[PDB]
């Protein structure tokens, strides 16, 4: 895989067909900005959730939000808001915390950061809820 | 639904959660495609064609199960489905 091309690895892939050699050649195909490839393995994994999210993907402008909410998919987080910080624009990364439903890393976010009242009140009420249940 | 989708780390469910809702007030909010794609989501693909099939939602069932690409079966759902367009 590291050395040699897709197009034969997906040939002798093919006759091992396992759900791990799937898996793996699908992220180095999603890590190389490559959907085609990666498109084509999450199809042969049968996996529909996948597919979404890709479908969902390929609808976008800029180079680095496809970047950003990929790897937000996969488990980590921290690097979005990274990148999402060195693009600025940071409602995004503001909106992006509030869907996962981490409440307090949105109330340290929104403090001294731009003092607009509302949404600080309307977090600190879901962060106090959180808690209480 | 929401409290429920957030308690437990998931991307799609919710996704599909605030597509529901934003559609809620406009469209007719018909459950049955809600219903099947719900359980799309999942591996079970079988019962999820049977709940598309139910009410009247064929059209539907074959752009949803297109997009994973194993022509067949979307020809052969196909050939009982109409389209009532024009």
């Amino acid at each position: 895989l590291y050395k040699k091309s897709m197009q034969e690895m997906f040939i002798v892939i093919k006759q091992h067909d396992n759900d791990c050699l799937w898996r793996v050649y699908a992220k180095k195909a999603l890590e190389d900005n490559d959907f085609d490839s990666a498109e084509n393995a999450f199809v042969q994994c049968k996996d529909y959730a996948s597919l979404k999210f890709l479908q969902r993907v390929r609808e976008l402008d800029d180079r680095e939000r496809q970047r950003a909410e990929i790897q937000c998919y996969f488990n980590k987080v921290e690097e979005a808001e990274e990148i999402y910080n060195k693009i600025e624009r940071r409602d995004l990364s503001i909106q992006m915390r509030m869907k996962l439903g981490d409440w307090a890393q949105v109330v340290d976010q929104i403090r001294e950061g731009t003092g607009q009242d509302v949404e600080l009140q309307k977090a600190r009420l879901e962060l106090g809820n959180y808690y209480a249940e | 639904a929401r409290k429920c989708y957030t308690r437990i780390k998931k991307l799609d469910f919710i996704y599909l959660l605030e597509k529901a809702e934003k559609d809620f007030k406009k469209n007719t909010f018909v459950e049955g495609f809600y219903q099947g794609e719900i359980y799309a989501l999942q591996t079970k693909f079988y019962e999820a064609e049977n709940a598309l099939t139910k009410s009247n939602l064929a059209s539907q069932a074959k752009e949803m199960w297109i997009i994973l690409k194993e022509f067949d079966k979307a020809m052969r759902i196909t050939d009982t489905g109409a389209s009532p367009i024009n």
